[PDB]
């Protein structure tokens, strides 16, 4: 199921990173 | 000959610089893969034209042998297809990859980068057969994997492949791959691949004048707003041309001016010329005098001089001058791509005059207007003014009882309830810019 | 930074001897068909004198 | 460009036209989408003998357009046409969406398994078992 | 090949009276020879010629929608689904009728769309497109009378099957007239009286403005 199972993993990996650096931005100004 | 030695030294310097730069982009690709940050790949694409031509075929072969030290199936299949170079004793040992680096297979990103570099090289070489074959191999290599990072360079790869195929006039052949790859990108939501693919899909119809098909593909398709400035400019140009040929003019002119403003200020001399030319024809057709500032620009002077003549003739409203200008410049007009709209102008000339009269006066006797617009009949004048009101060019109600042509009234909505609506768009745009700015702060 | 080789770059078409243009900056109404001004008032006046 | 031919009321004639169309559906989808009304009516006409092919064509058209829920529904109406089909991009996407749909339905049952179970179409189960 | 036999042309009120010598032409032969990509060059020879006369038939029978079910091929054929060789009717006595229909209804989009195909002989003229085109060039301005007068310039197939059908729209269009000539009626049309039979401001928008302003505030104070 490399066509699909890999399809979902990327579909929920690239997006989830955007919620990684977003956490810093919310973390950055909080400390400031 | 000292000139030959100097040229060889220059080529060697260029090749060394190019190898260093290629290593730099490879490092950028590795960083982008490690950190899910395609900013470096966007930089590589941006600087891609700069590195179009600085090597030779033997330099490329040696570089590929040194780089793809990994037992890569792509290199293994491509090497036999490549023409075997004649036996040369000079073979420098280029092994930047040792131990872990050599053992690690070369990334498809780097492979595609080098392949497209060869594409550019033998492109300037005009090596169409091998270009096509290499593009097909690249297509299979991309299709084997489903990594988003690849599409970043794969988009320009498709672009160069399409550009090669255009020389061969094989657009009817490309269309299949173009449509399929657009469908795949859409199913994956690859912004840049989608942008370029939609652009070229449109370009096909534009050159082939399948305007109904183009309208379908533009209306039904969806263009993500995060696209690059260049692709946005292309999209706006093509959409403006399609609308203008489609007899819709206001939206076409608005879009064309927006694209022209978005277009690069100093680069793309010919393309800027074309966009200006289409916008000029559209404006003249919509009964508005263009900006005389452009027609004196040194960058866009002679490609328009016929159009300066055309606009002067239309403004003067001299039928003999219009006919003579057409008789003298029809061939150039065809070449540009504006003959249809100019044929429309050839009878729509009087609209600009009616607009100017209805804008300069406030109440004109119908006989006076007939004398003004050389119709030779009050009835003809009445019909024309009704036409002007209907098309939405003038806003005056014609009273066929006292020859009145009553224009608009006193202070309009633009000082009562218009300014608020005007400011709302500005405020929305400014807040949008701020929100994008804050949300694009930083990764670390 | 794009070459934007859409396809065409107009080749100057009828490149010929430079017309020298004019460094002055001119609006649209600059060039018209007219019979001067003094002659205008002259074809004017008469009758009661304009 | 062929819907004009498709407009005939001959059942066999229209089926022949549709089979001709499905070769170039993937490349003329842009315009064909303007012809969704006729295909939807034909599929709604249960009496038509080529309902399976009509369902396949309509599901393909919706797949190109992007309304994946409609595309899955038309695949389900098609039933056994694509069950044989296993290796292709369109079928891959369709099975992706249909498997996700079965996932969601099963999850809904798991969170609300106290009877009143949502009827899972036997076609869904058959396709899941094929996978 | 049901070759000819539809050689009724001459004058059978219904191209072939009954669809038997008419619709039967294709009926299912429609399927037979290739119509979706030298081949059936003879089918190509009767291309839609199988019904060119049938398209003419519809017009020869006030069958209007029909051409719509017809253009499909004559268009594909004259638009040249594939450059072939024998095209002697739509480059002349026909297509331009599609042009009529390209406005006949009232629409223009198409009128001006296809007008790129007629490659260049359009301005080069050919007795054909010329008039089908002259009409809009001589109508868009508003010169409505520019046509009625010598609208009889129909140097081609009837076309009358829409020339009036279109000349009809003008009436309704010119009828559009500062809605809301007393009894003299429009001299471009005037049947007598059968045409007489034919037929914020003051509230400042509170809710919408409140919505927009509150959205301003929402975006101003929102996700830190």
């Amino acid at each position: 199921l490399r066509q699909y199972y890999l399809s979902k993993i990327e579909e929920l990996q690239l997006i989830v990173n955007d919620k990684s650096q977003n956490l810093r931005r919310l973390q950055a100004q909080r400390n400031e | 000959k000292t000139a030959a030695a100097a040229a060889e030294h220059s080529q060697r310097e260029l090749d060394t610089v190019t190898l260093e730069d290629i290593k730099e982009h490879v490092k950028q690709l590795e960083k982008a893969v490690s950190g899910k940050e395609p900013r470096f790949v966007l930089r590589a694409l941006r600087m891609l034209p700069s590195t179009s031509r600085r090597l030779n075929h033997y330099v490329l072969y040696k570089a590929v042998q040194g780089f793809f030290t990994s037992n890569n199936a792509t290199r293994d299949f491509l090497l036999p297809f490549l023409e075997e170079p004649m036996d040369t004793e000079a073979d420098l040992q280029f092994r930047p990859r040792t131990g872990k680096a050599a053992s690690t297979p070369l990334l498809p990103e780097v492979e595609a980068y080098l392949q497209l570099l060869v594409v550019i090289f033998m492109m300037n070489s005009k090596r169409y057969k091998e270009a096509q074959k290499i593009s097909d191999d690249l297509m299979q290599k991309i299709s084997t994997q489903n990594r988003r990072a690849l599409d970043l360079v794969a988009a320009k790869c498709y672009y160069y492949h399409a550009r090669v195929y255009e020389f061969l006039d094989k657009l009817d052949v490309v269309r299949s791959f173009l449509h399929a790859r657009l469908r795949t990108a859409t199913l994956r939501h690859d912004a840049d691949g989608q942008a370029t693919l939609l652009n070229l899909l449109l370009r096909n119809y534009l050159h082939y004048s399948l305007y109904d098909q183009a309208e379908k593909l533009v209306s039904k398709s969806v263009f993500p707003e995060q696209a690059n400035n260049n692709e946005w400019a292309r999209y706006l140009y093509y959409t403006g041309r399609i609308k203008a040929i489609q007899l819709e003019y206001s939206e076409a002119r608005r879009t064309m001016t927006n694209a022209l403003r978005k277009a690069p200020q100093h680069t793309a001399v010919g393309f800027k010329q074309t966009v200006h030319k289409l916008l000029i024809v559209v404006e003249l057709l919509l009964g508005e005098i263009p900006d005389r500032l452009q027609f004196r620009q040194p960058s866009l002077k002679r490609s328009l001089m016929p159009y300066f003549l055309l606009t002067q003739a239309v403004r003067t409203g001299n039928l003999a001058k219009f006919n003579q200008v057409l008789d003298q410049f029809g061939e150039k007009f065809q070449a540009d791509g504006t003959y249809t709209l100019i044929i429309r102008l050839r009878h729509n000339v009087i609209k600009t005059g009616v607009r100017m009269i209805s804008l300069s006066y406030s109440r004109i006797s119908l006989a006076d207007i007939a004398q003004k617009l050389q119709l030779d009949s009050p009835e003809d004048a009445e019909f024309i003014v009704a036409k002007a009101i209907r098309d939405g060019v003038i806003e005056a109600s014609i009273n066929h009882e006292k020859g009145y042509v009553q224009s608009k009234e006193m202070i309009d909505i633009y000082s009562t309830r218009e300014p608020q609506l005007a400011f709302h768009q500005r405020i929305s745009f400014c807040l949008d810019i701020h929100n994008m700015s804050v949300k694009a702060m930083r990764f670390p | 930074d794009d070459e934007f080789e859409e396809f065409p770059a107009e080749d100057w078409a009828g490149l010929d001897e430079d017309e020298d243009a004019h460094v002055w900056e001119d609006n649209w109404d600059d060039d018209n068909v007219e019979d001067d001004f003094s002659n205008q008032l002259r074809a004017e006046l008469e009758k009661h004198g304009y | 460009g062929i819907i004009s031919l498709l407009d005939e009321d001959e059942p066999q004639l229209k089926e022949f036209a549709l089979h001709k169309l499905n070769a170039v559906v993937n490349d003329f989808w842009a315009e064909i989408s303007e012809s969704v009304d006729k295909i939807e009516v034909l599929y709604e006409d249960e009496g038509f003998r080529s309902r399976q092919f009509a369902a396949l064509v309509a599901s393909k058209v919706f797949y190109h357009l992007g309304a994946f829920e409609e595309s899955l529904n038309y695949a389900l109406g098609a039933g056994d046409l694509f069950n044989v089909n296993d290796n292709s991009e369109y079928v891959e996407t369709i099975i992706a969406k249909c498997i996700d749909h079965y996932t969601k339905q099963c999850v809904e049952n798991a969170d609300l398994p106290e009877g009143e179970k949502k009827p899972i179409d036997q076609r869904l189960e058959g396709i899941v078992n094929k996978m | 090949m049901y070759e000819q036999l539809k050689g009724e042309w001459n004058r059978k009120s219904p191209n072939l009276s009954k669809c038997g010598e008419e619709l039967g032409r294709l009926k299912l032969v429609l399927l037979e020879l290739n119509f979706l990509p030298k081949l059936t060059k003879q089918q190509l020879i009767l291309a839609r010629d199988i019904l060119e006369i049938g398209a003419q038939w519809s017009i020869l029978r006030k069958d209007i929608p029909s051409f719509e079910r017809y253009m499909a091929q004559l268009k594909c054929y004259y638009f040249d689904y594939k450059e072939q060789l024998p095209e002697s009717a739509y480059m002349h006595q026909l297509l331009g009728l599609n042009l009529l229909f390209l406005l006949s209804q009232n629409r223009v989009a198409e009128f001006h769309t296809e007008l790129e195909r007629l490659p260049a002989k359009d301005i080069q003229t050919n007795v054909y497109i010329k008039h089908p085109v002259s009409l809009e060039q001589y109508l868009m301005e508003g010169s409505y009378n520019k046509v009625f007068l010598a609208k009889g310039n129909i140097p081609a197939e009837s076309y009358t099957f829409f020339i009036d059908i279109l000349l009809d729209t003008i009436r309704d269009e010119i009828a559009g007239c500062i809605e809301k000539l007393f009894t003299e009626a429009t001299r471009i049309l005037f049947k007598m009286t059968d045409y007489a039979k034919k037929r914020e401001d003051t509230t400042i928008p509170s809710t919408e403005l409140a919505k927009q302003v509150i959205e301003y505030a929402r975006q101003l104070e929102m996700i830190v």
